[PDB]
RNA sequence: CCCGCAGAAGAAGCACCGGCUAACUCCGUGCCAGCAGCCGCGGUAAUACGGAGGGUGCAAGCGUUAAUCGGAAUUACUGGGCGUAAAGCGCACGCAGGCGGUUUGUUAAGUCAGAUGUGAAAUCCCCGGGCUCAACCUGGGAACUGCAUCUGAUACUGGCAAG
């Protein structure tokens, strides 16, 4: 039961079937009986530097309040799959809730 | 950086017991591009010291806009002598129309997309300062919040 | 003949605004109080007290934030001239919202940010700027 | 129903490179660029407002070859359509087929791009097509017949195309000379210096 | 501006006529030209112009000024009726069309070849 | 005679059959009473240029109305099913 | 009930009938100013019953006379 | 001086992008604490950072990607 | 509609270039000839006349004329004014009409809510489908801002009774 920051990002290609996957994701966090905090969808955005080739990759931003064994499950998830690339999961003091 | 833009040039004359002299006078406004624009009007006999002094007289008695992200907050009214000014937020997707004595006020306050229509009188010294008003009294949500109480 | 005495009564706020006064003063009646607490709830005006039993008189104490007027621009609208009636759904709002119109419905008077919701409309009285 | 004059003229009219020559020489150094067409070309213009309206009109319309007339329901249907007017018009007008065919790079020219879809030559979705300015939905497959397969025109067209962006809406295959048309672009993906604004405020008046 | 004044009697703009009574609104008619004249123009200018006086064929009798350099027409002959106001002359509001029924093209004209009547030559 | 009568509002050599309950004196592309459906000839490969509405044409022959010949292949063509 | 209109009769000396001034606080399409605006209808009574000043309660029904194609049902209010 | 110590940042936000711009020269390197005038405190979770801003690629590793 | 023949071969004009409004130079004309939607150009140095070059704007169309709306808030219901620009009757009384202090109770006309029926189809708009695209055809929804009826509310206006 511990606040954690969740980033990733996703092929440009696959962009169509993004809204399933935090649909997909909340349906383990809340299903875990953990909670969302602030979901947000940065779109395609032009990255500085190219990673597998590629340009403009589309970022996902999410705040997750819920207990480490789901979010490693989550982390092996982004591992295996391969239409999400360059995914970061952090820890965050407190909940929060803001812009930008 | 404040956004250095002209509106009109005018020639205006004297008589004298030689008989007619001329001189040039030049409408500037200027505007950093969120909420805050000055403008500026200067005569010489000259067109480019008429301008000089229109931008250095638009860059003081400043005066600031309660400005959104890209638009108004509410439609208000403005007059001045003989003009009558109307300005309407837009969408965002929508760009900004105006008239061209109208126009260049208003990208250098920062608003991106109002419907603003031209009332009475066109000329270009009276419809500024007459859109000045409408965004010099303007009312934002929090400060009526504190003249109200919420 | 003194023939709208609620459109008396706003220009009292004009004028008392505009000369900075302290106080308001004009006679009194049921509808003129029911209007008075609508700006009471909405922070336009700090008091009003009704006194008398044989002439009653309605008193106004008005506001001054930063010194200046607290209202701005109040205008009557439905005028013995012509009477403005609204639905419940095409209710304007004022100053974009920011701003209220104080509305006669059929199960009392409010505002327009009180109607909308409810599901009634009526006289369109007055916007309050 | 094309504007089929001098090329390069409508590139010195409006002072910067508008892709209507294959790239295989410098513009330079085919024609003197720096100032406007004929004899009072090199004179300062001193342009109105409407005059930089109207040569943002035309500019934009000289890349892509598209009259005016057709211009119109151009902007009349991305009016119609929601989002922002100025980058739907230029999602529309990417739609076309011969400035897709260009924009995977069939052709040398968007020119030649529309000759390939006039002369029968273009295969989308294994059917053939003459209109050049058919809309292209995603997730279409263009291709070449089997005449105009190998011809000289559709592989000089190919090596040059490798020096340009290699846009990334598209998926070009040079192996088998086709490509699909995987997403509609952004106003973020072409050149970011069309001033679509410019172009709204012309039509809103 | 009262409403009670509006009621009683409703806003009221006028017609504003016609420039050219050309009759049933139609946008040319012919007529026979009666008398081939010239006249000076306004204060401003100066010119000789050359104007007719056509009987319409409707039965109105009205002046037309004849555009382009030189004519050859003469009484009696029908001619189409154009528009248009010439304000250097005043009484006449309406032109002739050039090669149009008996009245001729401008001779050797190349700039504006379509508005006054005359063939593109070969090129 | 009011009747199931079958209308054409299609294009210059691309019909639209409209099939329609109207009057048997009224034109064969004017006044009617209702619309039940359509049949579309030059329909493509999926099939939904046919399309009739089955409980409202039961109530007409019901109330009386008589059909023509080719409303009558429409709905010996789809039968119940198919 | 049935359908039914209420007016003030505007007549008093009609042969066996009545004209009932029905009244209505329409609205102005243009301008909006609600104004009053009246109409009277030729309604039947037996013997000629009601009088002037009178209100009624009249009922469509099938045309006796011209205009004719009403009758009252009830009066109340006899009295100036 | 250091623009952190007042406004009252309790933690320096790498999603923030636009304040990281003004601190990075246009090679991509991170500028000193000694030029800018930033707390040591605040400089600390500035650097921080830029690498995990680097790593979503909202900041370039170095001009010549 | 598909396949094959030959070869750039069978196929570009129209208006404008003084400002409004995009595009300027030369020659002849000399208040003549003429142009002109408005301002105005031409009386021996015309970016405004006529020709030429060049350019601009459209395009199998381009211009002129006519016609409606817009701009025109220039009949101002939304949304104008009446001292000097047009506009307060020369001044009163006064029928109709328009409107009306203040409280109690009644009514529910105006008014407001809900429901029912209707507002034909076609047209407009939105989401789709087919003609190689489009125009065009067409499925479904939305809309049809209105109308009548029925049931409720009585803040205000209206009516009634009493102060």
């Amino acid at each position: 039961m511990r606040h954690y920051e969740i980033v990733f990002m996703v092929h440009p290609d696959q962009s169509e079937q993004v809204p399933g996957m935090i649909e997909r994701y909340t349906a383990a966090i809340t299903g875990a009986e953990g909670k969302i905090h602030r979901l947000e969808d940065w779109g395609r955005r032009q990255l500085a530097y190219p990673i597998n080739k590629l340009h403009k990759a589309h970022y996902v931003l999410m705040n997750v309040e819920a207990p480490q064994e789901v979010i490693d499950e989550l982390e092996t998830t982004f591992r295996f799959n391969d239409a999400v690339i360059r995914s970061m999961v952090m820890r965050t003091k407190h909940a929060v809730t803001e812009a930008s | 950086e404040l956004q250095e833009k002209l509106i009109a040039v005018n020639r205006v004359s004297k008589t004298v017991k030689g008989g007619r002299i001329f001189s040039f006078t030049a409408l500037t406004v200027v505007g950093d591009g969120n909420g805050r624009v000055g403008f500026g009007y200067g005569k010489a006999r000259e067109v480019p010291a008429a301008i000089q002094k229109a931008m250095e007289k638009a860059r003081r008695n400043m005066i600031n806009v309660a400005l959104n992200n890209g638009t108004l907050q509410h439609p208000v009214k403005g007059v001045h002598t003989g003009s009558r000014v109307f300005m309407q937020p837009a969408s965002e997707g929508t760009g900004i129309i105006a008239g061209g004595a109208m126009r260049a006020v208003l990208e250098v306050a920062g608003v991106h997309n109002v419907l603003a229509k031209a009332y009475g009188s066109t000329n270009p010294i009276n419809v500024v300062r007459a859109t000045i008003d409408g965004l010099e009294n303007m009312n934002s949500p929090e400060m009526v919040a504190a003249k109200r109480g919420k | 003949s003194m023939q709208d005495p609620i459109a008396d009564m706003l220009t009292r706020i004009r004028n008392g605004q505009a000369a900075n006064k302290a106080a308001v003063t004009m006679p009194s009646s049921k509808l003129k109080v029911a209007i008075a607490n609508v700006l009471k709830e909405e922070g336009f005006i700090e008091d009003f007290k009704v006194e008398g039993d044989t002439k009653p008189e309605l008193e106004l104490t008005l506001k001054y934030f930063q010194g200046k007027a607290v209202v701005e621009s109040i205008q009557r609208v439905s005028r013995p001239g012509l009477r403005i009636y609204k639905r419940k759904d095409e209710l304007p709002k004022v100053m974009a919202g920011l701003g209220i119109a104080v509305v006669s419905t059929s199960k009392g008077v409010m505002t327009d940010r009180a109607a909308r919701q409810a599901g009634l409309g009526g006289e369109i009285i007055c916007y309050v700027a | 129903a094309r504007y089929l004059g001098p090329k390069l003229k409508l590139s010195r009219r409006e002072g910067t490179d508008l892709f209507l020559k294959s790239g295989v020489r410098a513009i330079d150094t085919k024609c003197k660029i720096e100032q406007a067409p004929g004899q009072h070309g090199a004179r300062k213009p001193r342009l109105s407002d409407y005059g930089v309206q109207l040569r943002e009109k035309q500019k934009v319309r000289r890349i892509y070859g598209v009259l005016e007339r057709q211009f119109r329901n151009y902007y009349k249907e991305a009016a119609r359509l929601k989002g922002n007017t100025g980058e739907n018009l230029l999602a529309l007008l990417e739609g076309r087929l011969d400035n897709v065919v260009y924009r995977m790079g069939f052709g040398a020219t968007r020119a030649e791009a529309r000759q390939l879809v006039s002369h029968k030559a273009i295969m989308v979705n294994g059917r053939v097509v003459n209109i050049a300015s058919y809309q292209v939905s995603p997730n279409d497959v263009v291709s070449i017949r089997e005449k105009a397969k190998k011809q000289s025109r559709v592989k000089a067209a190919l090596e040059l195309a490798e020096q340009r962006e290699k846009p990334t809406w598209l998926e070009v295959d040079a192996g088998k000379m086709e490509g699909t048309f995987k997403r509609k672009p952004e106003r973020s993906d072409l050149s970011a210096d069309i001033n679509e604004h410019l172009i709204v405020e012309l039509y809103s008046k | 501006a009262t409403v009670n004044q509006l009621v009683r009697k409703p806003r009221a703009r006028k017609v504003a006529k016609s420039n050219v009574p050309a009759l049933e609104a139609c946008p040319q008619k012919r007529g026979v030209c009666t008398r081939v004249y010239t006249t000076t123009p306004k204060k401003p200018n100066s010119a000789l112009r050359k104007v007719c006086r056509v009987r319409l064929t409707n039965g109105f009798e009205v002046t037309s000024y004849i555009g382009g350099e030189g004519h050859n027409l003469q009484e009696h002959s029908v001619i189409l009726i154009r528009g248009g106001r010439v304000k250097d002359l005043p009484g006449v509001r309406y032109h002739t069309v050039r090669g149009a029924l008996d009245c001729s093209g401008v001779k050797d004209r190349k700039q504006a070849r379509s508005k006054y009547g005359v063939k593109r030559p070969k090129a | 005679m009011v009747t199931i009568r079958l209308a054409r509002h299609g294009a210059k050599k691309r019909p639209f059959y409209q099939v329609v309950v109207a009057d048997s004196r009224n034109a064969r592309n004017g006044r009617f009473i209702e619309r039940v459906g359509f049949f579309n000839p030059i329909a493509s490969e999926k099939e939904e240029g046919t399309r009739l509405d089955l409980d409202r044409i039961a109530h007409w022959v019901g109330q009386g109305a008589t059909i023509s010949d080719r409303v009558a292949a429409l709905i010996k063509e789809v039968n119940k099913a198919a | 009930k049935i359908r039914t209109l209420q007016g003030r009769v505007v007549s008093d000396k009609m042969e066996k009938s009545i004209v009932v001034a029905i009244e209505r606080f329409v609205k102005h399409p243009i301008y909006g100013k609600f104004i009053k605006r009246t109409t009277k209808l030729h309604v039947h009574d037996e013997n000629n019953e009601c009088g002037i000043g009178d209100v009624v309660e009249i009922r469509e029904c099938r045309p006796l006379s011209k205009t004719k194609s009403w009758t009252l049902v009830r009066v109340v209010e006899k009295a100036v | 001086f250091c623009r952190f110590t007042a406004e009252g940042v309790q933690e320096i936000d790498y999603k923030d992008i636009a304040t990281l711009k003004n601190y990075i020269t246009e090679s991509g390197k991170i500028v000193p604490s000694r030029i800018t005038g930033t707390r040591a405190k605040y400089q600390r979770q500035l650097a921080r950072a830029i690498k995990r801003a680097r790593y979503l690629s909202l900041l370039p590793y170095t001009d010549r990607h």
